[PDB]
């Protein structure tokens, strides 16, 4: 069975067109790729998800959700419909990033690196590449297996975030 | 899927006249299809386009476009009470004045608006492919009441419209089970289960008689249950996602398969089997002069002998093919091809 449609319910801020553009699954074959296919697959489902989610995390949508999805079948068994339901809310700045835990004495450096542009919106990947700086200036004083974890504290009155991080050096190796 | 059938025909059914909707569904599965309202019929395609129809002759009376995304037009057309209303897989859910096309009102609905609207006790129910029941006013389409039914991990594409009876809505869900709400207030009253091959879906339009609810699970069964408390009073092993009629002391339906079949009102046992449209995707019946009609993927309308499973006739209407309702009222018989076009059709 091919994909009939691949619908999304509750983008306002984008077309539907421009958000399954970015998608694994197709409900059409663009005449630029001639490997694509119009299948459904469970896991291409599950990483398409994670690309609408962080779609809009990159943009500053620290509210968004997605509230369900349907699957379906057409009687006739050779069609396939998908729906993404999402709640959008509004796009969100960086107030501040506090950084806790074993830092293993590197708190300055690591606070370099936590640094803030002014007027900043939350950027979900960005938050990532920032663990990441952290983990790789960690793994330069031998600690191999640092530990990041961000949590986003959201103020739906000021519409800003602020970054709780907790960093875990973990063991240094030799 | 089964060749055409060699039929001497006992009469020469005709197209009284014919009518282009814009492109209609295309393949595109859905419910959308014509109704019919004091000699005018409302008719409608996915892109957006409505239209008025007189409907002895076909011509057009009004023409708008609810485009101007494309509307994604789905679930209907359905009229009552001056109000043309017609649901869309944007989640919109339109009230056209039947007079000139105007939007009286638009209401944004929980999800997809797939099933065939219901109007009844100044409200318009909405089943939505996220598994939400809504009742929306007549007079303004604001959402009164929400109705959550579980959804399984597959489904069917397609929402059960609910019946109503003495102030609840029967309605199919899509994990199998039938439930009745209360109207006023989305009261939850009873839930009653009558369920890829796990596939369960209630799409069909539950049928109330004499105090009975009649209704028929995709995979099986088709059950009767005690409208008041939804005990099962007894059940058939058939399935289906078309709408079946209850008429005379007869159940008439069109199963999963396309085989076409009369059963007793008391307990549902096979009176005839007409199986010789099998897997030539069948619309759901329609009762016209007497005759069960269905029209099939290839075009064709087929015309079947209620007594006996016969043919009695069938005409080759229209090259794109059927898959949406019939429709049989106020003398008429109509139909829309998946190109849109919409066919009243003579005996
Ligand atoms: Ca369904």
């Amino acid at each position: 069975a091919e994909i009939q449609q691949i619908n999304i319910v509750g983008n306002h801020a984008f077309t539907t067109d421009e958000l399954i553009s970015h998608f694994q699954l197709r409900d059409e074959v663009p005449w630029w790729n001639v490997v694509g296919d119009r299948k459904y697959q469970k896991q291409k489902l599950a990483g398409d998800l994670e690309t609408l989610r962080s779609y809009y995390l990159d943009r500053g949508y620290a509210r968004f959700n997605i509230d369900s999805t349907q699957v379906s079948l057409t009687p006739d068994k050779k069609g396939i419909y998908v729906t993404v339901n999402i709640t959008e809310g509004d796009q969100y700045k960086l107030s501040g990033v506090e950084v806790s835990g074993n830092l293993a004495g590197h708190s300055a450096e690591i606070e370099q690196l936590t640094k803030i542009e002014p007027g900043e919106l939350y950027n979900g990947t960005k938050v990532t590449k920032m663990e990441d700086d952290i983990k790789k200036l960690l793994g330069r004083y031998g600690y191999a297996y640092p530990r990041v974890q961000s949590m986003p504290e959201i103020n739906d009155a000021d519409k800003t975030v602020k970054l709780r991080v907790n960093v875990d050096a973990g063991n240094r190796f030799y | 899927m089964s060749p055409l059938p060699t039929v001497e025909n006992q009469f020469t059914p005709t197209t009284a006249w014919s009518t282009s909707v814009g492109s209609g569904i295309g393949n595109f599965y859905s419910n959308l299809h014509p109704a019919l309202a004091d000699n005018v019929v409302y008719a409608a395609d996915r892109a957006g386009l409505v239209k008025a129809l007189n409907a002895d002759d076909g011509k057009e009376i009004w023409s708008v476009s609810l485009a101007e995304e494309p509307a994604l037009l789905s679930g209907g057309v359905t009229v009552s009470g001056g109000h043309v209303y017609i649901g869309s897989e944007k989640a919109q859910v339109y009230a056209l004045n039947t007079s000139d096309g105007t939007v009286a009102w638009q209401t944004k609905v929980a999800g997809e608006a797939l099933s065939r609207p219901v109007v009844s006790d100044g409200l318009v129910l909405i089943h939505t492919s996220n598994g939400q029941l809504q009742a929306l006013n007549e007079a303004d389409g604001a959402v009164k009441w929400t109705v959550n039914l579980d959804m399984p991990s597959l489904s069917l594409r397609g929402e059960s419209a609910p019946t109503t009876a003495f102030g609840a809505a029967v309605v199919g869900g899509d994990n199998g089970r039938v439930s009745a709400v209360l109207m006023e207030q989305g009261q939850m009253i009873w839930q009653q289960r009558i369920s890829i091959d796990r596939l369960s879906d209630v799409d069909t339009t539950p049928v109330v008689v004499n105090g009975v609810v009649f209704a028929l699970a995709y995979n099986g069964n088709l059950t009767a249950l005690d409208l008041r408390s939804g005990q099962i009073m007894w059940k058939r092993e058939l399935g289906s996602v078309n709408d079946f009629i209850v008429d005379g002391n007869r159940i008439y339906l069109v199963d999963q398969n396309d085989r076409v079949m009369a059963l007793t009102i008391d307990g549902g046992v096979t009176l005839w089997t007409q199986s010789d449209l099998l897997h030539r995707l069948l619309t759901s019946p329609v009762l016209y002069n007497g005759n069960l009609v269905v029209g099939d993927s290839e075009g064709y309308l087929h015309w079947i002998n209620v007594e006996d499973g016969r043919f009695v006739a069938q005409q080759k209407v229209d090259s794109s093919g059927f898959q949406t309702e019939p429709v049989a009222a106020d003398g008429k018989l109509l139909i829309q091809a998946k190109d849109g076009t919409v066919y009243s059709i003579t005996r």
